[PDB]
C-alpha cells in the first residue's frame, strides 16, 4: 500500500489498496501507462506527424533506440570508465548525486533533518524485492547507469547497440513507486464535473498526451517549432524536468525556478507573476537563509522557509506533499474555457477553494486568506466578462463574413485541421487572411491577455493583472477591435454609397 | 453539458448572494450613460436558476 | 529632537524642536496621518466606491474590524501558541525576528557593526516611556502579537473579538517614532516649486492618498482590478512593504527586491531598468558578499557594497539615510507632466542635481557622474520631444473631431469622470471607441514608453531607453500614428469625392 | 609565443610566432588597435557627428583628456590617500581586488584550486620584462591607480591635469597580452566566407567600430539616445565590461549576468532566453554550490560546475577557453543576414558545428547534442521562411510604390543616410511615412522576432521560439501584415471605382 | 564572391533530403497549400540548390 | 507661480547654446529636415526662451 494515493487511483485500476503489494501496484499503473488508449504512443493523429532526431529523447517508449555507436557490451563499472571521458560532466553529477551514494542514507542519525531519505530507501529496497529485483538480504549498493539505462540491478553485461534505454517514467517507478503513483493519480483525480477539461487534464501525467492530441501540434509542417511545445510537455514520458539529470536533486525540484522553463510565457506566466510578487521576491531574497534540502512538508519548520513557492503551494493537498498537482486546480489557467466561470460557485470548486485556504493559513489568517482569494475569482470574472464583451464583437463579423479576406483570401488549415473562428491553430499556423487581424486579436486577448490576469491574480502579482498584464493589454485589445470595427463598418458604409451611384 | 452564463452575470450573482432580492447592487462590469449599471437582485437570481434547470 | 527630521515637519506640526517631547511629536504626526483633510479616510470619491474583502488589510484605520471568530480571550503568551499551529509560520517568523529576541540586540558590543540597534532599542524604549506605556524602571521584554495587533507592552488580557488591530502606520510609530516621522516628512519636504504635482506627491505617505484620489480608481466598477493598485500603494496605510511581516527584517528591505513588486510595470520599469543596468546585475553577484544585516551608512564601507541599491540611491540626502525619498525626486519619473521638463534647469533642480552627484561620487568622479546625468537629462528630453509631436498629431484630430467615432459612439467615462482626450481613466476603462486606437496609442506613448524611456536613463540600462524599451517603442507609435493620420486623412479625400458626386 | 592566439593573428601583424617577443608582439597589436584605417578613431562618418559629455570614457583614445582640476601632482600613495575620501568605493574595492594583493597569488600552495593566476602572475610580470617595465628579477608589488590610469609601473611623479589617462584595452593588454591578444585576434578569426558579414565582426574586438559605422549612429540628431548603444559597444576601447572596475573580479566575468547588460533585448534576447532555459536556471539555482573563482578549464571539475555558462559556452573553443568568442559564429544572431542560411550547410559551419557539439559533449551525448542542434539550425529556417513570405508582400507594396505615403509624405533620412526599404535607420529615426507601418512591422519581424526565435533555439528556451518570442509574434505580424495588405487592396479597389465615376 | 540566394523553404527541403534518395518525398517544412503540406520530391529540390550554386 | 510651458525641442536648444554666443550655430537634438539636421541660430531660441521666462 502507498498511503498517498488516493482511493480514485486503485478503484480506476481495479485494485484493492490493503493486499496489494508494489510489484502488482507497479504492474498495473505501467499497464494503463503505456495504453496506447490512455495517450501512449503517437496519439490519434499519429499518421499526420513524423519524428525528429530530438523526439527519441522527448518520447522514448515509442521511437528511442540504443545508437549504432559504439558496438561494445559493458558492465556496470565499463559505465562510469568510459563515460568518464565520453561525458565527463554526466559522471561527476552523478558521483555527487544521492543515487551514487547509497550508504550515506543508511548512516543518517536521528537528530539529521535529511532522515526521511532513509525511509525512503528502505521503501524503495521493499518496492524491489517484491519485484523480484535484489536479494532479501542484499542492500541496494548504487543507483548506477546502468539500472536506469539498461535495467535495474542488472548484474552482467549489457549491449550499448540493444540494451541501452532512455530512463523513461516507468523506469523511474521501478524504485520511485511513491512519487509516480502519486504523479499517475493524476488520471484520476483531475476530472471535471461537467468536462471542461478532458479527463485527467490538464496534469503532468497527461501534458504529453495533450500536446500530440492538438490538432496544430501535428497538422504543422514546422516540426522544429511544434517539437518546441513538446519540449514543454515532456512530464508523462520522463521525470527529470523538474529534477534534473544526473544530479536528480530533491532540493532543486522545490526551487521555484526548476517551473521557470514550462510555466512561463505568453499564455501563462506564472514565473513571471510569482517572482514579481512579493512572495517570488522573498524568495530570491531568502533562498540562502532556507534549507531546501529538507522535505516539503518540513521546509516551513526545519527549513526555515516564510515564503511559498510553487512546489509548496501546489503540491501541498490537506496538510500532505504528494507529486499530484490537480487536487486544488479550480480555474485552470484559461478562464474563458465553457463552464469553467459557472463552475467556480460550484460545491466542487468550492471545496477546493477550502483546500487552497489551508495552504495559505500556512502564513495567513482565514479571513486574509479568502479575502484575496475572493479577489482573484471576482477579478478573473471581471477580466473575462471584458473579453466576452469584445469576442461578441468579433465574432458578429465571423457570422456575417465581414472579417477581412475571410470570403476571398482565407486557405484552409493544415489537415486535419476543420476551419474555424478563432482556434488555437491560428496561434501557430497562417496563410493569407486565416487568421484575420480582428481575429487573432481577440483570440490572443483571451489566450494570452486574460490568461496571463488570472495568473497575476493567482500569484499575487498586483502589475500583473494592472498595468503591465491583464487589464491592461485587454484594455488596448478591446480599444483596438472596437476602433477597426468602427472603421471597416463606416468602410462598408462608404462602399456601400459607391455601389448605390453606380446602380 | 452546463449551461453557458456570461461573467457579467456571474459577478451580478456573487454580489446578490446572501441578499433580498429588492437589493440593488452595481455591476462589476457593466457602464452605461457614464454610470455603472445597477442591476436588481432579484432579476440576476431569476436568470440564473431558470439556467441552472437546463445542466446536468 | 530628531536631527534627521527636517525643519518643515516641526513647522508643519506648530512645535518646537528643543521642547517638542516624543508624545508630543508622535501625537502631531497622527492627528495629520489620520485627518481627513490630509488624504487619511475613502477620499474625495469615496461616495462612489465601496470596500471589498481584502480592503480591511489595504486601508486598516477606515475598513478593519477584529473577526467575530474566535469568541476567545488571550494573554501575551496565548497569542504565540494558539497561532503556533493557526498561522504557524507567521509565529515561526516572529521567534526569528529581532522583535521577539530584544535581549538579543543588549548583549551586543560596541565591536560589532550591529551595535546601532542597541542605541534604536534603547531609542524606542525612551519615546515608550514619554507616552507613558511602562514605568522608567521597567525595561521592555519583547515585541509580541499583543503588542502590535494590541495595544504595546500590554500586560492583562484581550478580546479577540474587540482588541485585535491590523498594526497601521501609527502602530509602528509608536515605536518607531523615528522611521515614522521621517516617512511623514515626505508631505512637506516634496513641495514642487510650479506645481507639477500635488504636495508631498510622489511620496510613499501619501500613495493610498494618491491612489484614492485617482478618479479612474473609484469610477471604475471593476473593483477587484482597481484593488490591485491598492497593493502597490500600501506605505501610507502599512510599513511592512519592505521590511515584510512577520519577520521585520532590515537586511530584506536594503535589498532590491523589496521594491520589485510596485516599483516594476509598463509606465514605471524601474525594477527591470536597475536589474539589466550594470549596477543591479553587480548586486544579484555580489549578493552573497555583501553584509545586508549592516545599515546604509556602513554599507559601503563596513558592509563591502561596490555597487549601489534602490535604498543606498534614493534613502541617501547630503550623507544621512532616512525613510524619506522624496528630497532628490526632479523628473518624478512621467516626462510629460506639465511644468516637470521646463523645471528641469531650475535652481531648484539644479540643487537636487547636485544632491545626486553627491550619491553618485561615492564611487565615480564627478566628471563621470555628471557626464551621464547630463545624458539622462537630455535623453529624457529628447525622447519627450518625439511623443510631443506625435501627441500633437492625435490631439489635432481630437480638437478637429476626426477621431474614429468621436461623434458616433463615444460613451462618457464612469463618474466622476469627465470626458478628455488622453485621459489616465482611458486606460483602465474603455466602452465604445473611448478611447479611440490612436488616442490610446499615444496615451501609452507617454504614460508607458517615455516613462520607461527615463527609467532606462535613470537606471543605467542602455537597452532601456534605446531598442527595447523607450526610443524602441516610441518610433514605433510614432510611425503607426503617422500610418493611421495619412490612411485617415486619405481616408477623408476618399470620402469627400463620394459627397461631390452624391452633390 | 602566447599558445592561445590562433595563427591568423602573426600572420595578419607579419610576425614569426617563434622568435615574436611579448613586447615585440604587443606592438604589432597596438598598431593595428589605434590605426584609423582599422576602426579607430570617430570613423569614416566622424565629420557627421560630435561627442558629448560621456564619450570621453566610451572612447578614450579619441575623445579622453585630464580634467583640469585638481592642478596637484601626486605620487603612488597619494592616489590612495587623496581618493580614499574623493573615491571611496573605488579605493575599498580596489584594495580587495587581485591586483592591490599580489603577495596574496604568491603564498597561495599548490594544492588550492586558485594557483592558476600565480602562472598568469609571473606571465604579466614576464610581458613587461621584455617591454622593460621592470627589472628581470624586480617583482610586481601592486597594480595601483597611477599604473592604469598614469603609466604601468610609475615610480615618479605624475601630473593630475596632464598625464591622467582612461585605461584602455591597450593599457590592459600591457600586462595581460595573453587576454589581449585572444580578444584582438577576434578581427583575423571571424571571417565569413561569402562576406555576409565584415571581417572581424560580429566580434566584441569591433564591436565600437560597428557603432559608429552605423548610419543611423552618425545621422541621428539624438545623440544622448545614439550614445546608449555605445555604452553597449565598448569591448573594443575598454576591458572592464565583464569584470567591472575596481573589484576587476574574473569569477564575475564568468557569471552569466555579466554578458546581461549587452546581450539582452528585443533584438538579441540572449540573456532572456539563456535564464529561461533549464541551463540558465540550474545556473540560478546552483551558483551558490559552484566555485567561481576557479577558470573556465576547471570550472566542471574543480568548481563543481554542472550546468553550462555564457563563458563557459561561448569561450570554448576545441579544448581551451580564451576571450576570442567568434570561432564557433555561424548563424550571428540574425537570420534573414544574405548568405547567413544558405552557409549553414558549407563545410566552414559544419566544422563550426562540430566545433559546438565538443562543447555540449562534455555533459550530453553527441547523438543528443547533434539532435537538439539540428533542431536550432531547422527551426531557424521555419522562422526566416515565415519572414521571407511576410517581406515578399511589403517588398512587392514599395516597388508598386502603394505602401502608405510612400509617394506623398516619405521624408529623406537624415545625411549621410539614403532612403530605402526597410533599412536599420528606420529603427532608430522616423519622419512623417518613413517608415511606414507595414514597412516597420516586417523589419521588426525579421530583425527582432525572427533574431529572438533563433535566440531561443540557441538557448534551449522552448518558450523563446514557440509561444513568447520568435513564432507567435512572427505569426501576429504574419497575420497583421495579410490583414493590412488586404484591406489596401480593398482599399485601392474602392477608390479605383471612384476615379471611374470622376472620368 | 558572394553566394546565391536560396529562400529558407528551400533550404529546409534541402537539408529534409539529405541521406534521402532523389526520387523521395517527403513534407515541406513551412508550405501548406488546399489544407494539406507541400510535398517535394527530393531530386527536384537538390537539383534546385545546386543550379543555384553552380552560379556563385 | 506656474511655470511657461516649453517644448522639448527647445529646451535641448537652450541648453546647446548656454554658455554660447547669440550668433553661434548648434545643431538640433530632434528635428530633421531635408535629409540633414536642423540648426538652430542661438539668437532666435534664447530669444523664445527669455520671453517665456518673463511669462511666468
Ligand atoms: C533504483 C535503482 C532507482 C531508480 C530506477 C530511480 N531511483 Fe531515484 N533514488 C533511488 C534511491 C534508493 C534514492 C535515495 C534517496 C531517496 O529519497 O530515496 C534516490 C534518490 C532520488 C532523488 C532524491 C535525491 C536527493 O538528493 O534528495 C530523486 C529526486 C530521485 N531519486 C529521482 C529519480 C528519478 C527522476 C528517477 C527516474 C529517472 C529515479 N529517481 C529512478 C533509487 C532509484
Ligand atoms: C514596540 C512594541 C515596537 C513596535 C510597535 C514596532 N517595533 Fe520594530 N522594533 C522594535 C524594537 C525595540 C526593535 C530593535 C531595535 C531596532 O533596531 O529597531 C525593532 C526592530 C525592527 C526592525 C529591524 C529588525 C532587524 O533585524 O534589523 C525593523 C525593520 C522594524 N522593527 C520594523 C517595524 C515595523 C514595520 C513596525 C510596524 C509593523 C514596527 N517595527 C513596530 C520595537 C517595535
Ligand atoms: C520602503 C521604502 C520602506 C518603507 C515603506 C518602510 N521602511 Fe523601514 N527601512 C527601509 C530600509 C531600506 C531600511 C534600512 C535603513 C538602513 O539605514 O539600512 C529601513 C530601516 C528601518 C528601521 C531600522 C531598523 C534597523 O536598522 O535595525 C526601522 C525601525 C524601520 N525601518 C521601521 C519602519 C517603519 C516604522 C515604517 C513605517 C513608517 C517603515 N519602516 C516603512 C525601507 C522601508
Ligand atoms: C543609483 C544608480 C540608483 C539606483 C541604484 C536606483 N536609482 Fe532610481 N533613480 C536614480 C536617479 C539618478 C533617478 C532620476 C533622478 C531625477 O533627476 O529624477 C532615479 C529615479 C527613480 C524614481 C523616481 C524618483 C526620482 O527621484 O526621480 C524612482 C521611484 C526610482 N528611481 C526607483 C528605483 C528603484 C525601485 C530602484 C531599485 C530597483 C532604484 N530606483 C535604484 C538613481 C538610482
Ligand atoms: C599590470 C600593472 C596590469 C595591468 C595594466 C592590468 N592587470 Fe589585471 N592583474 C595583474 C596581475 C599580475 C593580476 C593577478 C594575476 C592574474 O592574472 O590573476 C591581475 C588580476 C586581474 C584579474 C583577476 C581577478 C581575480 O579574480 O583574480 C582580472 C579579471 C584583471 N586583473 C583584469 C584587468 C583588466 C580589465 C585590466 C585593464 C583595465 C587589467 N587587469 C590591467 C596585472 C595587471
Ligand atoms: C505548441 C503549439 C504547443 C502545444 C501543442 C501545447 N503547448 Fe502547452 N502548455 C499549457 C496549456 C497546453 C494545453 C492545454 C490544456 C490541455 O489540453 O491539457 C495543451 C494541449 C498544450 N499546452 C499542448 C500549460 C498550462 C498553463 C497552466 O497554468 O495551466 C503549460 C504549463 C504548458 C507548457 C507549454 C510550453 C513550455 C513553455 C510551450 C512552449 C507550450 N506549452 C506550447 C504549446
Ligand atoms: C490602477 C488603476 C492604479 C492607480 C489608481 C494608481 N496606480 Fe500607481 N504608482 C505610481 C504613479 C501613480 C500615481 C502618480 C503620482 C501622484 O499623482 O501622486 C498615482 C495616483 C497612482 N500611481 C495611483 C508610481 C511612481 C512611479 C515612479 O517611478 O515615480 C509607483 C511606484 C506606483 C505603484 C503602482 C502599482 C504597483 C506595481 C500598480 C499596479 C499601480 N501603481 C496602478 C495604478
Ligand atoms: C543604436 C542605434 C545601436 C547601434 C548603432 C548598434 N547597436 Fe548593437 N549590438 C549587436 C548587433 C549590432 C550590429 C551588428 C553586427 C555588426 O555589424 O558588426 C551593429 C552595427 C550594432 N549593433 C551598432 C549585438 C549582436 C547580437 C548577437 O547575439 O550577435 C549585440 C550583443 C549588441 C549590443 C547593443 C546594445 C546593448 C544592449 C544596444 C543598446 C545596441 N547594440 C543598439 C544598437
Ligand atoms: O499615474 C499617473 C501618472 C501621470 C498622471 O498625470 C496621473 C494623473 O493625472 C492621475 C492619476 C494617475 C496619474
Ligand atoms: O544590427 C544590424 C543587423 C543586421 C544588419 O545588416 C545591420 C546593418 O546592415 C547596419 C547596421 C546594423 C545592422
Amino acid at each position: 500500500d502507498i498511503s498517498t494515493v488516493p482511493d480514485e487511483t486503485y478503484d480506476a485500476l481495479k485494485l484493492d489498496r490493503g493486499k496489494a503489494t508494489p510489484k502488482e501496484t507497479y504492474e498495473a499503473l505501467v499497464k494503463r501507462y503505456k495504453d496506447p488508449a490512455h495517450g501512449a504512443g503517437k496519439g490519434t493523429m499519429g499518421d499526420y506527424w513524423e519524428p525528429i532526431a530530438i523526439s527519441i529523447y522527448m518520447d522514448p517508449n515509442t521511437f528511442y533506440k540504443p545508437p549504432v555507436s559504439p558496438k561494445e557490451v559493458a558492465e556496470r563499472k565499463d559505465c562510469v570508465e568510459c563515460h568518464s571521458d565520453e561525458t565527463p560532466v554526466w559522471v561527476r553529477a552523478w558521483k555527487r548525486s544521492t543515487h551514487a551514494n547509497l550508504d550515506k542514507i543508511r548512516n543518517l542519525k536521528s537528530d539529521d533533518p535529511l532522515y526521511y531519505k532513509k525511509g525512503k530507501l528502505e521503501e524503495v529496497e521493499n518496492n524491489l524485492r517484491s519485484m523480484g529485483k535484489l536479494g532479501e538480504k542484499e542492500t541496494l549498493k548504487e543507483v548506477g547507469c546502468i539500472d536506469c539505462h539498461v535495467d535495474v540491478n542488472k548484474k552482467d553485461k549489457a549491449d550499448h547497440t540493444k540494451d541501452i534505454r532512455m530512463p523513461t517514467a516507468d523506469t523511474c517507478g521501478t524504485c520511485h513507486l511513491r512519487e509516480f503513483a502519486e504523479r499517475e493519480s493524476e488520471r484520476d483525480t483531475m476530472v471535471w464535473p461537467n468536462g471542461q477539461w478532458p479527463a485527467g487534464r490538464p496534469s503532468h501525467a497527461l501534458d504529453y498526451t495533450a500536446n500530440i492530441e492538438t490538432t496544430v501540434w501535428a497538422a504543422m509542417p514546422q516540426r522544429e517549432v511544434a517539437e518546441g511545445c513538446t519540449m514543454c510537455h515532456t512530464n508523462q514520458n520522463k521525470c527529470d524536468n523538474c529534477h534534473t539529470r544526473h544530479e536528480f536533486s530533491a532540493a532543486e525540484s522545490r526551487k521555484p525556478e526548476a517551473c521557470a522553463t514550462c510555466h512561463s510565457g505568453v499564455d501563462h506566466n506564472n514565473w513571471e507573476a510569482y517572482t514579481m510578487s512579493k512572495h517570488g521576491k522573498l524568495a530570491e531574497m531568502n533562498r540562502d537563509k532556507w534549507n531546501w534540502e529538507v522535505r516539503l512538508k518540513d521546509a516551513f519548520s526545519k527549513g526555515g522557509q516564510n515564503a511559498p513557492t510553487c512546489a509548496a503551494c501546489h503540491m501541498e493537498y490537506e496538510g500532505e506533499y504528494t507529486h499530484n498537482i490537480t487536487r486544488k486546480t479550480r480555474w485552470a489557467n484559461y478562464p474563458f474555457v465553457p463552464g469553467i466561470a459557472e463552475n467556480i460557485t460550484s460545491d466542487w470548486s468550492e471545496a477546493r477553494l477550502d483546500s487552497w485556504v489551508l495552504t495559505c493559513t500556512q502564513c495567513h489568517s482565514e479571513r486574509f486568506a479568502r479575502s484575496y482569494l475572493d479577489l482573484m475569482d471576482k477579478g478573473t470574472l471581471e477580466g473575462l466578462a471584458k473579453y466576452q464583451e469584445a469576442n461578441a464583437i468579433v465574432h458578429k463579423m465571423y457570422e456575417d463574413g465581414t472579417l477581412t479576406g475571410q470570403k476571398t483570401n482565407r486557405p484552409n488549415p493544415p489537415e486535419p485541421e476543420k476551419p474555424g473562428f478563432g482556434i488555437f491553430t491560428q496561434l501557430f499556423w497562417s496563410k493569407g487572411n486565416n487568421p484575420a487581424s480582428l481575429e487573432l486579436k481577440v483570440l490572443e486577448m483571451a489566450e494570452n491577455n486574460l490568461a496571463k490576469m488570472h495568473v497575476g491574480l493567482a500569484h499575487v502579482n498586483p502589475g500583473g493583472w494592472t498595468y503591465t498584464e491583464g487589464w491592461g493589454p485587454m484594455n488596448r485589445a478591446y480599444v483596438e477591435i472596437q476602433d477597426e470595427y468602427t472603421k471597416m463598418q463606416e468602410l462598408s458604409a462608404l462602399q456601400a454609397r459607391v455601389n448605390k451611384l453606380e446602380g | 453539458s452546463l449551461a453557458p452564463i456570461s461573467a457579467k452575470d456571474m459577478l451580478d450573482y456573487l454580489a446578490c448572494k446572501d441578499k433580498k432580492p429588492t437589493d440593488v447592487v452595481k455591476s462589476h462590469t457593466e457602464v452605461e450613460n457614464g454610470k455603472i449599471v445597477r442591476v436588481k437582485c432579484g432579476d440576476i437570481v431569476a436568470l440564473v436558476q431558470k439556467a441552472r434547470e437546463q445542466s446536468g
